[PDB]
Order: structure tokens, then C-alpha cells, then sequence
């Protein structure tokens, strides 16, 4: 019954340093290391730093020094993970798991994960309506086809079998 | 050609396990000492120790394993709340205070000192009373030009303040092992972590080992031999702390300059609260002074050792600590009384490659009177203030590293100290040790025979006797030759009135009560009859009741060894044999215990039956 | 065709004098599977307890 909750998607400007939130539930919290992993769409896993609840001890990775500090809290039993000066190359998916109990390096425990996006473009943004950012909601009278990236940054999508309702429009 | 099971009780086997070790420490003085380490409870080891060297034993033991290290752990901090419990609490010290900040030029001092009035209880009820403190900037948050002040533990745990008498002093503890239970000592100088050790001798308690809770740097620790250790469960896996071992002392001069004053204003009927008073003479840091040619030259001999694991020619870098509470980022100690947090920059930054003034190095140190030692929830302890200004002057004898990580290989390699735990500095003194427990009784197949059923002098002078399991790498032959040895150390004292003996004074466990150790010895004075009883047991069952040898008729099957008796007992050591037989131990248990001596009171008795 | 512990108590006097060893092994420390003495040996459950 051990399970990491990590924090929701985020989508910020470089230079906007994003904390990650990471929920421990199930065990004693304050035993285990944590450890933040971060997987590229096109790259393997890569581990960026570890911290133990006693003390906060953290050892971070050599090019993220000065760039990330990770955190936590024994009350709520949850390990933070503050990355400052984002930067185009460093958008990826964000995962925090648990080290087995061999103690070896291994990871038995992972999270959800967190999707982080560093983009250039505005907030604001059948046929569809450009509605960045990605996420939609297509109903009929209240089969579907993914979406596609242009230059601009924009979403464009279709659905065929609307009034699909727009986040950043709020209809 | 016919051989039968012999039984032999004092055999020198041990194996390792976990048992529940008690104190040994000496009397230092009669006497309000009150040390919190010990009431005086541990009883006192014997003026002469005895300690006995094995031959041609190789016994390896695990550092990282090592029970004795978590037993220590759970001992102190039990022994903390034992000492607390009995103290006064400040339940009404939680009060919103209105601080202003000390008397000080702001030149930029940045004091963290602040001088906060509160509205305090007293002896009666109905009465109030205005009285003011001091408090450092670490013991007070603010709570939304004198301002708002709340104590930093108030919305978090409750508090409680240490008993003025008791001193936080470390004193040198022993930690012995019960009867039937032995520790093996390492003597090798170059010994590693993990791994066999090929000089091993044996002792009942070890040597006291002072408990220095140090975050960054030990103090007043054993010194290694000749080059330095660089002890790791694995030097390659960066999670695992690299604690490093001494030759050399590095001396270090520690104050706290301000000359505080100590104001008790009493709170309650019969509880009296101490708060700082005014404060004499110029506000200063509290500093520490290390001087930098030793250190410098200390420096250089850790760096030369840590170049073997990673090779001639690589860059090795000392760099700051990279996060964490103020435990663990500050060399967090205590002393006089108080518990300083000394940033240790100045003493971490270097860059070491290949090869190729006399000023002391200073330590800004904070210093904080509440505080929650090993990072427990919902307690919090309040050290009452020390009247007086404070030296401190103590060893430098190991740090505490970590490994930085990182993708790139073989171009640097930086170390930053840390003291994520308070075990690491137990694992540091502790590594020289391991618990076993002794097994006596060992068979083995003879030619000898029982006396038929139907069937009915040297004086001394016995010559290079070894000590309490020092038979235990020669031969069988050689160890069967001494076995009263053993039989008298299975029960009570091994040596010099170990155990039994001592706790015959009066009122040192009566008083004690349950308190600490009292409820430790019980444990291991039964542990010890009931296993001395449980092998005069198995022998009741399988004759030889008197007899530490006894031959009884036994058919000693093949299949179990086909080892001759000569190979057999010419060159192996009773414990390589208990190895062997280890598979077949618990039949040959069964059949010794009835078919070979209950077969014979059936049979016995209806031989003179009517 | 031993009847295990205090098996014999319902055997006649010869018949249960036959096995002695069967009661003398359990008077003392665990009767069966480690059933006490054998148990008290692990640590901190009675340290912590
Ligand atoms: C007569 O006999 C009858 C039969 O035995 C008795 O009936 C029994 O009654 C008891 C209660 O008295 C029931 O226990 C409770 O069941 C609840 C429902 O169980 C669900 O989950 C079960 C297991 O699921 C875990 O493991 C499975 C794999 O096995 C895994 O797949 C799953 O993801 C999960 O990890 C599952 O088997 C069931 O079918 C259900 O799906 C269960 O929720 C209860 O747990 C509560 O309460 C207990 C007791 O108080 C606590 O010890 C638990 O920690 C948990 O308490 C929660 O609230 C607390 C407040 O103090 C928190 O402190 C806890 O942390 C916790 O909060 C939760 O959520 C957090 C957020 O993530 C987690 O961090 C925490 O870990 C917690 O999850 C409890 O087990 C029996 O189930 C029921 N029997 C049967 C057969 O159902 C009857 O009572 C007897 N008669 C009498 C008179 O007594
Ligand atoms: C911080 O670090 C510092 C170091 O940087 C620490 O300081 C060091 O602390 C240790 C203790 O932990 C001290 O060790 C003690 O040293 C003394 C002195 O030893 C010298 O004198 C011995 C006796 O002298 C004889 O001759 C003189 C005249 O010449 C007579 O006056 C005497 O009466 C004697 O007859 C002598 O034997 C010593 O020889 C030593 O050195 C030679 C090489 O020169 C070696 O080969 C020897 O093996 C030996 O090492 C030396 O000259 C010792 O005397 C202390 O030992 C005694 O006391 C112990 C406690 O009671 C006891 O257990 C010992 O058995 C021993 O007692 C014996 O000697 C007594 C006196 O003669 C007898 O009465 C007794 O019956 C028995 O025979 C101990 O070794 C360090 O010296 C000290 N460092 C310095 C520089 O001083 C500091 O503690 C650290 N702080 C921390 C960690 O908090
Ligand atoms: C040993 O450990 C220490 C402590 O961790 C390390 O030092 C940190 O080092 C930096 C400089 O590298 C210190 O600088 C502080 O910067 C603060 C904020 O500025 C930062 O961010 C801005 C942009 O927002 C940058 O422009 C700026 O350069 C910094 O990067 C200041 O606010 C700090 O002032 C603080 O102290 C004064 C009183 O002295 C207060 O009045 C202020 O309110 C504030 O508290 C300061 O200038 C920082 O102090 C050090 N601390 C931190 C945060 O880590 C060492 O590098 C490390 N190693 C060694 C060898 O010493
Ligand atoms: C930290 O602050 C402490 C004060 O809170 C300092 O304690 C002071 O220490 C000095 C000596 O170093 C004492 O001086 C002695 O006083 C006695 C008695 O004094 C009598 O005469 C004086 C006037 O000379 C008078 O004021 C007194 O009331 C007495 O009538 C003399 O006999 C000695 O010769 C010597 O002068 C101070 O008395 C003492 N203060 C207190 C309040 O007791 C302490 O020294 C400071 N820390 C350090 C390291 O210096
Ligand atoms: C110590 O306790 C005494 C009371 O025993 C405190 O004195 C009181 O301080 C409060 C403000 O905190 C005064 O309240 C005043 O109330 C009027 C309205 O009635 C308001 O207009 C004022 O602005 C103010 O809030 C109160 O009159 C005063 N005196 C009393 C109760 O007799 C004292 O401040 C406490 N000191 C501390 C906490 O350091
Ligand atoms: C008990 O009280 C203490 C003191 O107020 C709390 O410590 C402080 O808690 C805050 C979070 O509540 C920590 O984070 C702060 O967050 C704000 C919002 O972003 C930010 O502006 C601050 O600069 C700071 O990061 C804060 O670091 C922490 N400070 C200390 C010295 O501990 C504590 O959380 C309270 N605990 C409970 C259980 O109420
Ligand atoms: C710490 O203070 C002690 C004194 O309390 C210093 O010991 C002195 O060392 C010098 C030589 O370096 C001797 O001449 C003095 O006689 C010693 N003092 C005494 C009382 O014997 C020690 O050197 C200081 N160390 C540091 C690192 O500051
Ligand atoms: C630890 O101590 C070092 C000094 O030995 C501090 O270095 C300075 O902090 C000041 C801020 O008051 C900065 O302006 C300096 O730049 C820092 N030094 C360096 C070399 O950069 C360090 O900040 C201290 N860190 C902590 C956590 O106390
Ligand atoms: C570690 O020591 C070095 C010197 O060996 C310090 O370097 C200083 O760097 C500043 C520029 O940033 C120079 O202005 C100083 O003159 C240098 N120091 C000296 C003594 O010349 C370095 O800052 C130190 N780091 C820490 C954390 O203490
Ligand atoms: C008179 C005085 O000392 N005021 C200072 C204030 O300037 C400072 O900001 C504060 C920090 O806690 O401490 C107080
Ligand atoms: C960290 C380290 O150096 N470990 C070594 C280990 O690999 C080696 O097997 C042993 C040999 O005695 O010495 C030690
Ligand atoms: C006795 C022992 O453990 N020896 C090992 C050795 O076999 C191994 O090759 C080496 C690797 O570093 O570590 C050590
Ligand atoms: C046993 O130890 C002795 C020294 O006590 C040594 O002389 C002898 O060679 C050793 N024999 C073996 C087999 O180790
Ligand atoms: C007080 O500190 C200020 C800082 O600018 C300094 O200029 C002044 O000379 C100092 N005066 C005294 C009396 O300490
Ligand atoms: C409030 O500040 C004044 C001036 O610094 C001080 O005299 C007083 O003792 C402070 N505390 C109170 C009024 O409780
Ligand atoms: C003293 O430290 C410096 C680096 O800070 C080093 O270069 C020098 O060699 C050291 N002294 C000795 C005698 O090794
Ligand atoms: C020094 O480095 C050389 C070349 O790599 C190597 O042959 C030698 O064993 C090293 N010596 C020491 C003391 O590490
Ligand atoms: C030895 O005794 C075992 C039973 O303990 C039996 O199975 C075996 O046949 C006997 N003989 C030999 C030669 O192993
Ligand atoms: C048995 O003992 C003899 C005489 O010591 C020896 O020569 C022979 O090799 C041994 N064989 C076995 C199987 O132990
Ligand atoms: C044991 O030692 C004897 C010499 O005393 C030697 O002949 C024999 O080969 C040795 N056997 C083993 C296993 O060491
Ligand atoms: C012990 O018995 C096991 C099988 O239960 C066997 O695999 C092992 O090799 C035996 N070891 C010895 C030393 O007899």
C-alpha cells in the first residue's frame, strides 16, 4: 500500500524555477532516501539528486549545482525539489521513487510523475479553435485524433464522429 | 574401524548473534554528578581487564551489520528521556513575546540575540509577573520597536528543560556481553571495513568508548595507526557515508565570548525556570580556532589515501555542505553546556591534483537553546543557560564525507562533509568489535566405546595453557585438551569478577530499580542461566551428566563425514568441524537423546526387574 | 510408536515409564518449534517492549 503522489503539470517561462511536490504514504517516512529522475521523450532516465528525511542530507548531481535544491518536510511527510533558472533543454518528465528494501540501487516505489514544459507563448492561445495550451475537452451535442506542434508553439487538432470547452478561455 | 559419537562440553565453537548487551564503566568518584550517560548505573568493570589472543584465528566480521552499533543508538536515547522525564517543564513558556533587540552598533553586528519581556506565571495562581530573557535569533519566530516573538517549538512539540545538576559531559562507557556470550576484538592496523581480520583476540567488555554526539567532525575519538582509514560499505555508492579514522589529533579551540548571566525566576511552587540575565562586556561570535598548518597537514594525508580507490592522477576538490537542517550543514556540538553550529567553510574549500603566516582558522558558530536531538517528533529540549564565559579545547579524530556523484568519471571528484546520522558516529569507535555467542557442546566420532551394561594419574603441571577460548584455532586435539577453560566461563564472571559477582553491592539496582541498565541486567543474568541450563539439560537426557567427555553407544554414521580420524583431529579446528556437521547436528541430537541413554534405563532397570 | 509429550499419561505405569525423555527434554526451555527460550532471543522486542 506504499505509493508516491507527485505534484500536476506545470508550464513556465525559463528562468521560473519550479518546485515538485512528492507525497510518501504507507511507510515510515523517514527511513528511505528519496531520489528525483527526470526521462526525456527521446533520452533515458537520468538522476538528478537524493535526500533523506533525518537531517535533509541531499547530494545533487554536478550540472545541477546551483541550479536545483530539494527539500522536505516530516509533518507531511514530503520531499520538495526546487529547480531554479529552467532552461530549454531540461523539459521533460519529472519522477520521484523510493529506493527498494535491499538498499541497493534499485527502485521498487515510483511516482505518477509530473509533466514541466518550457515554451515561449501566450497563455491565452469539427475544426478546432487554437487552444494552447495542449489539454482539451471534445464532447458531441455535450473518434478523437492527437494533436500536432507548429513553429509557433500552437495546438491543432480534429475530431470526427463539438463546442470544445478551452481551459485557458473558460467557457 | 567401529567409530561412535563422543560428546564434549567446553568445545572453543561460538557462533555470532544479537544479544542484549549491558555497561561496565569505572567509578570515577563516589558521588550532584548525575551523569546522563550513566546514574552511576552501569556497574563498574574490574581494575584489571582481561583480554586473550587468538591464534591462528581469521574471524571477519560486517562494520555495517554490527548490531552494537544500533543497541548503542537505541541505549542513548532512551537514556536521554530517562533523564528529562524527571525534569521541569516550560508548558507555560509558550507565551507571544515582545523582544527588542540587544544593546549593540549596527555596523553590519546583525545580533541574533534578542531581550523579550513575557507575562509569566508564579508561585500563586491568581498573580501574574512581567519578567524579561534573552534569546537567540535560532529559539524565536515572529508571529504577525518592540515586536511580537513566539518560541519555535510551540506550534510544532512541547518543551521541557534539562535539569540544571546533570552534566551533558561524555564519560567513557564499556559495553560487556552476558555469560555465555563472547566479543572478538580486531587488532590489525590496516584493517578495512568489511573483511577478514587475521590478527582476532577476544575480551568480555570493550574498551569505554566516550558517546560524542558530533555532526561533522568526531571528537575525542581513537586514534587509527599510521595511515589513515577510509572506512565505506561501498566507496563507489555515493548514499553511503565515508567515515575516515585519525592518526594524528587535530586540536580545536572552541568559546563562546559573551559573558552571559544565568536568572532563575521561579514559575511554579517548586519549579524554577533559568533565563538568560544581562549580558557583561562586549556581545562577540562564538568562535572556533584551528590551527591551519595541522589541519593543512592533516588535509594532505586523507587526500593521499582516497587516491588509491580513484586513481594516481585525478582531480579530488574539498567543497562546503550542499543542504540540509542546521544539524547536519554546521559542525553541530556540544560544550560547557550549550550546543554550537560552526559553518565549517573555511575549513572545506581546497583543490588537490597530483603533486606538487602560522594563523590559526576561525569558525563563526551560532548557538541555540532549543533543540530536538536526533530529529524526534514532538519533543524539544531547553538548555538552561551557563553563567560565565566558556572554553572549549577537544580532538579532531575523524570526519564524516560524501561522495558528490554526477555524470562525468575520472574528471573531478569533490567530497562535502555531512552528518546525516548519529549511528555513522558510533560505526567509527564500534568497528573493532562483534558479539558471538559460545556453543560447548561439539561431537565427534571416536573409537571408544560405552562401557558394556553387563560390566560393573597427572596431578598438574599442564603446560601452555591459552586463556578463555584461546584452543580455538589449534587442532581438535589440541582444543579438546583444555575444556574446564570454557565450563567455568559459560556461567558467571569470565574474569575478574565479570558479572555475577559485581552486582552483589547493595542499592546500585535497587535504586536504579527499572531505571536503565537495572532491567538490562536482569535480561542478561537469566539469558545466562537458561542457557547454561539448557546444555546440562541436553545432557541429563543423553548421560554424561557429570562428565565433560563422555563416550556413549552411538553408531557413527558414514554419510555424515568420510573423513578419517586422524585428518579429522590432526589439523581442524572445532569450529571448521561444527561447520560440516552443522547439516546433521540436529539428528545426531535425536538419536544420542533416548535411543542412546533412555534404551538403557528401559533396558537398565528391567535387567534387575523382578 | 512413541506418543509424543505427556502422551503416556493415559498408558499403564510400565507402558509410560518406557519414555522419560519425551517429558525431561520439555521441562525446561521451549517444549516445541522453539516455543520460548528459543523466542526471547531476538533483540529490541523486549528491550523496546
Ligand atoms: C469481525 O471480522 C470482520 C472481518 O475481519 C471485521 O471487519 C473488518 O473491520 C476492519 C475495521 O475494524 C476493516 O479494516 C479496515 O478496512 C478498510 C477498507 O479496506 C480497504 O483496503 C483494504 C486493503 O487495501 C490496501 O492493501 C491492498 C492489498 O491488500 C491494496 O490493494 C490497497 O491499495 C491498499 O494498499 C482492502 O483489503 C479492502 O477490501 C478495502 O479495499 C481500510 O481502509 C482500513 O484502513 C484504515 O483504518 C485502519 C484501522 O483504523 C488503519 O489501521 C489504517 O491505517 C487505515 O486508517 C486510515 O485512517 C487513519 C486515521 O487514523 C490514518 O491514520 C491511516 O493512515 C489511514 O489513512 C489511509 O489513507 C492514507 C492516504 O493514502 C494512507 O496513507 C494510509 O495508509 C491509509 O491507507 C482498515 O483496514 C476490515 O477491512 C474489515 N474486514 C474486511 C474483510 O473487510 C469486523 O470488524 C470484526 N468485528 C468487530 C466487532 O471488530
Ligand atoms: C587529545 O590528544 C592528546 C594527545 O595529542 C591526548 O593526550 C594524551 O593522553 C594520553 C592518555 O589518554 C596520555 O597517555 C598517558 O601517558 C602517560 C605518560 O607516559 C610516559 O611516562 C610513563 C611513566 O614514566 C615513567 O618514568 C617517569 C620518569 O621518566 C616516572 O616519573 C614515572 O613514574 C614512570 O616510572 C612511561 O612509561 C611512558 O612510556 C611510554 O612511551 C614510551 C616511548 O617513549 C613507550 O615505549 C611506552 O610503551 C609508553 O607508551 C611515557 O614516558 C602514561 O604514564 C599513561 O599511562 C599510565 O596511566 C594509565 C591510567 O592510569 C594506566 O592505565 C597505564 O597503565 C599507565 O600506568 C602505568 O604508569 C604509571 C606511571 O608510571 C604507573 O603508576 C602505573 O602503575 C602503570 O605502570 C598514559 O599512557 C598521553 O601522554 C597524552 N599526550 C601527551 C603528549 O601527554 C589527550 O588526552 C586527548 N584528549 C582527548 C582525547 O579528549
Ligand atoms: C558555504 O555555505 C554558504 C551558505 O550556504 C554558501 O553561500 C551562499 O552563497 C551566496 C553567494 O554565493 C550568499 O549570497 C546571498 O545572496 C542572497 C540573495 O541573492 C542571491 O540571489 C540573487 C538574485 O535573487 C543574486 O543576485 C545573488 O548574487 C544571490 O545569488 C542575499 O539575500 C544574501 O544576503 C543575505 O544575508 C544578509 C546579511 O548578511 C541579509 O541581510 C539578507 O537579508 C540575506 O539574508 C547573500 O548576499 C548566501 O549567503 C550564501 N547562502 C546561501 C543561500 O547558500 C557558500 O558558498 C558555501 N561555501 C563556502 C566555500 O563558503
Ligand atoms: C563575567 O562577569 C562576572 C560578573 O558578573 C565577572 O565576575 C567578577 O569577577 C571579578 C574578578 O575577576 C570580581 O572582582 C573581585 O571582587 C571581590 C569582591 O568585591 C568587593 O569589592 C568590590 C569593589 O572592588 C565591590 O564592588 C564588591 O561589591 C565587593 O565589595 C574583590 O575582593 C576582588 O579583589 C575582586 O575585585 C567581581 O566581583 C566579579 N563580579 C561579581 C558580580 O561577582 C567575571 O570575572 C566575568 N568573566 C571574566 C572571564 O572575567
Ligand atoms: C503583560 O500583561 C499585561 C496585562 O496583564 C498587558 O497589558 C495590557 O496590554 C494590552 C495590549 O496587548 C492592552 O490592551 C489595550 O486594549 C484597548 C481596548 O480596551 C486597546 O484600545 C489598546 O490598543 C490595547 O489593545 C491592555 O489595556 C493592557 N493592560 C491591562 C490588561 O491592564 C501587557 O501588554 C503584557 N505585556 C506583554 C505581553 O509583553
Ligand atoms: C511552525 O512554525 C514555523 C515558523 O513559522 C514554520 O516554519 C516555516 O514554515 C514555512 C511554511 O509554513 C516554511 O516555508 C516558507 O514558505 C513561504 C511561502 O512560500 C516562504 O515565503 C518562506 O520564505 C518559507 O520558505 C519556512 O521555511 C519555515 N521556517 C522555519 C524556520 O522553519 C513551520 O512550518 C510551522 N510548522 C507547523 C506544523 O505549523
Ligand atoms: C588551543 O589553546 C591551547 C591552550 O589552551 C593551545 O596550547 C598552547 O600551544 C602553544 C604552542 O602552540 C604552547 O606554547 C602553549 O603553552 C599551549 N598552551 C598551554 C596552556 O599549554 C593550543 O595551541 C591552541 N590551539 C589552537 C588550534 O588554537
Ligand atoms: C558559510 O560560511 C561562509 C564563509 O566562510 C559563507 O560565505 C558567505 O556568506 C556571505 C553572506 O553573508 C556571502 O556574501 C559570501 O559570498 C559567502 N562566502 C562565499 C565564499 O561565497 C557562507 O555563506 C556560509 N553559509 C552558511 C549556510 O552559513
Ligand atoms: C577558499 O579559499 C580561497 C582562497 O584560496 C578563497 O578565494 C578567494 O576568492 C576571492 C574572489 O572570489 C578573492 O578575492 C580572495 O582574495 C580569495 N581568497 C584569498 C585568501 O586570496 C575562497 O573564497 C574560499 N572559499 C570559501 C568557501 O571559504
Ligand atoms: C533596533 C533593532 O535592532 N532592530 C533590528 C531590525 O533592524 C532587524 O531587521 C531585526 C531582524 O530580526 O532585528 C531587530
Ligand atoms: C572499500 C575497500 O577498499 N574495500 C576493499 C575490498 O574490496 C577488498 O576485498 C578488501 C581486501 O582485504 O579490502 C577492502
Ligand atoms: C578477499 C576479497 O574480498 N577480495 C576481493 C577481490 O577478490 C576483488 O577482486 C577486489 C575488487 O576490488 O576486492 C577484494
Ligand atoms: C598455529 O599457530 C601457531 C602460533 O600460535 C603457528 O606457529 C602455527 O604454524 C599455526 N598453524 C596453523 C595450521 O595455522
Ligand atoms: C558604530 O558602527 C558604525 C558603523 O558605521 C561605525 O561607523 C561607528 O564608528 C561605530 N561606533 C561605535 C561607538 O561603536
Ligand atoms: C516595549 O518596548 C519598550 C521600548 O523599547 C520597552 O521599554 C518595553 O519594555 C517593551 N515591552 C513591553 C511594553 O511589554
Ligand atoms: C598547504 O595547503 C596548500 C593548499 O591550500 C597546499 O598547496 C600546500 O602544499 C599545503 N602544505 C603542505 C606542506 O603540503
Ligand atoms: C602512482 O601512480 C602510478 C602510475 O599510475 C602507479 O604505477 C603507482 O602504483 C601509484 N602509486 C601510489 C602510491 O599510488
Ligand atoms: C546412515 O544413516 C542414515 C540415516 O541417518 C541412513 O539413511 C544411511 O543409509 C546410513 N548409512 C550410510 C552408509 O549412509
Ligand atoms: C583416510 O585416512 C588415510 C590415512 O590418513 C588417508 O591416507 C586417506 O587418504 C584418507 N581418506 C579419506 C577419504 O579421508
Ligand atoms: C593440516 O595440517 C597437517 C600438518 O599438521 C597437514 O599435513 C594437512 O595437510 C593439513 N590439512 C589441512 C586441510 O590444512
Ligand atoms: C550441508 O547440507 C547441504 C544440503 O542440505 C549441502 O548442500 C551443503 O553442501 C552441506 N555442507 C556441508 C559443509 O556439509
Amino acid at each position: 500500500e506504499v505509493r508516491l503522489v507527485q505534484s500536476g503539470a506545470e508550464v513556465k517561462k525559463p528562468g521560473a524555477s519550479v518546485r515538485v511536490s512528492c507525497a510518501a504514504s504507507g511507510y515510515t517516512f523517514t527511513d528511505f532516501d528519496i531520489h528525483w529522475l527526470r526521462q526525456a521523450p527521446g533520452r533515458g532516465l537520468e538522476w538528478m539528486g537524493w535526500v533523506r528525511p533525518l537531517g535533509g542530507g541531499v547530494s545533487y548531481a554536478r550540472q545541477f549545482q546551483g541550479r536545483v535544491t530539494m527539500t522536505r518536510d516530516f509533518y507531511i511527510d514530503t520531499a520538495f525539489m526546487d529547480f531554479r533558472n529552467l532552461k530549454m533543454d531540461d523539459t521533460a518528465l519529472y519522477f520521484c521513487a523510493r529506493m527498494g528494501a535491499a538498499r541497493e540501487w534499485d527502485f521498487q516505489y515510483w511516482g505518477q510523475g509530473t509533466r514541466v514544459l518550457v515554451s515561449s507563448a501566450s497563455t491565452k492561445g469539427c475544426l478546432v479553435k487554437d487552444y494552447f495550451p495542449e489539454p482539451v475537452t471534445v464532447s458531441w451535442n455535450s473518434h478523437t485524433f492527437p494533436a500536432v506542434l507548429q513553429s509557433s508553439g500552437l495546438y491543432s487538432l480534429s475530431s470526427v464522429v463539438c463546442n470544445v470547452n478551452h481551459k485557458p478561455s473558460n467557457t | 574401524e567401529n567409530l561412535w559419537v563422543t560428546v564434549y562440553y567446553g568445545v572453543p565453537v561460538w557462533k555470532d548473534a544479537e544479544t542484549t548487551l549491558f555497561c561496565a564503566s569505572d567509578a570515577k568518584a563516589y558521588e550532584e554528578k548525575h551523569n546522563v550517560w550513566a546514574t552511576h548505573a552501569c556497574v563498574p568493570t574490574d581494575p584489571n581487564p582481561q583480554e586473550i589472543h587468538l591464534e591462528n584465528v581469521t574471524e571477519e566480521f560486517n562494520m555495517w551489520k554490527n548490531n552494537m552499533v544500533e543497541q548503542m543508538h537505541t541505549d542513548i536515547i532512551s537514556l536521554w528521556d530517562q533523564s528529562l522525564k524527571p525534569c521541569v517543564k516550560l508548558t507555560p513558556l509558550c507565551v507571544t513575546l515582545q523582544c527588542t533587540n540587544v544593546t549593540n552598533n549596527i555596523t553590519d553586528m546583525r545580533g541574533e540575540l534578542k531581550n523579550c519581556s513575557f507575562n509569566m506565571t508564579t508561585e500563586l495562581r491568581d498573580k501574574k509577573q512581567k519578567v524579561y530573557s534573552l534569546f537567540y535569533r535560532l529559539d524565536v519566530v515572529q508571529i504577525n520597536s518592540n515586536k511580537e516573538y513566539r518560541l519555535i517549538n510551540c506550534n510544532t512539540s512541547a518543551i521541557t528543560q534539562a535539569c540544571p545538576k546533570v552534566s551533558f559531559e561524555p564519560i567513557p562507557i564499556h559495553y560487556c556481553a552476558p555469560a555465555g556470550f563472547a566479543i572478538l576484538k580486531c587488532k590489525d592496523k590496516k584493517f578495512n571495513g568489511t573483511g577478514p581480520c587475521p590478527s582476532v583476540s577476544t575480551v568480555q567488555c570493550t574498551h569505554g568508548i566516550k558517546p560524542v554526539v558530533s555532526t561533522q567532525l568526531l571528537l575525542n575519538g581513537s586514534l587509527a595507526e599510521e595511515e589513515v582509514m577510509i572506512r565505506s560499505e561501498n566507496i563507489t555508492n555515493n548514499a553511503k557515508n565515508i567515515l575516515v579514522q585519525f592518526n594524528t589529533p587535530v586540536q580545536i579551540n572552541c568559546t563562546r565570548p559573551n559573558n552571559n548571566t544565568r536568572k532563575s525566576i521561579r514559575i511554579g511552587p517548586g519549579q524554577a525556570f533559568y533565563a538568560t540575565g544581562d549580558i557583561i562586556g562586549d556581545i562577540r561570535q562564538a568562535h572556533c580556532n584551528v590551527s591551519k598548518a595541522t589541519w593543512n597537514e592533516t588535509l594532505g594525508k586523507v587526500v593521499k589515501q582516497l587516491r588509491k580507490h580513484f586513481g594516481n592522477n585525478t582531480i579530488i576538490r574539498f567543497a562546503n555542505s550542499s543542504g540540509g537542517d542546521l544539524e547536519v550543514t554546521t559542525h553541530s556540538f556540544n560544550c560547557g553546556g550549550e550546543f554550537f553550529y560552526c559553518n565549517t567553510s573555511g575549513l572545506f574549500n581546497s583543490t588537490w591534483i597530483s603533486n606538487t603566516s602560522n594563523d590559526s582558522i576561525t569558525l563563526p558558530c551560532r548557538i541555540k537553546q532549543i533543540i530536538n536531538m536526533w530529529q524526534r517528533i514532538g519533543q524539544a529540549m531547553y538548555a538552561p543557560p551557563i553563567q560565565g564565559v566558556i572554553r572549549c579545547v577537544s580532538n579532531i579524530t575523524g570526519l564524516i564525507l560524501t561522495r558528490d556523484g554526477g555524470s562525468t568519471n575520472s574528471t573531478t571528484e569533490t567530497f562535502r562533509p555531512g552528518g546525516g546520522d548519529m549511528r555513522d558516529n558510533w560505526r567509527s569507535e564500534l568497528y573493532k568489535y562483534k558479539v558471538v555467542k559460545i556453543e560447548p557442546l561439539g561431537v565427534a566420532p571416536t573409537r571408544a566405546k560405552r562401557r558394556v551394561v553387563g560390566g560393573g594419574s597427572a596431578v598438574g603441571i599442564g603446560a601452555v595453557f591459552l586463556g578463555f577460548l584461546g584452543a580455538a584455532g589449534s587442532t581438535m586435539g589440541a582444543a579438546s585438551m583444555t575444556l574446564t577453560v570454557q565450563a567455568r566461563n559459560l556461567l558467571s564472571g569470565i574474569v575478574q569478577q565479570q558479572s555475577n559477582l559485581l552486582r552483589a553491592p547493595e542499592a546500585q539496582q535497587h535504586l536504579l530499580k527499572l531505571t536503565v541498565w537495572g532491567i538490562k541486567q536482569l535480561q542478561a543474568r537469566v539469558l545466562a542461566v537458561e542457557r547454561y541450563l539448557r546444555d546440562q539439560q541436553l545432557l541429563g537426557i543423553w548421560g554424561c551428566s557429570g562428565k565433560l567427555i563422555c563416550t556413549t553407544n552411538v553408531p557413527w554414521n558414514s554419510s555424515w563425514s568420510n573423513r578419517n580420524l586422524s585428518e579429522i583431529w590432526d589439523n581442524m579446528t572445532w569450529l571448521q568441524w561444527d561447520k560440516e556437521i552443522s547439516n546433521y547436528t540436529q539428528i545426531i541430537y535425536g538419536l544420542l537423546e533416548e535411543s542412546q541413554n533412555q534404551q538403557e534405563k528401559n533396558e537398565q532397570d528391567l535387567l534387575a526387574l523382578d
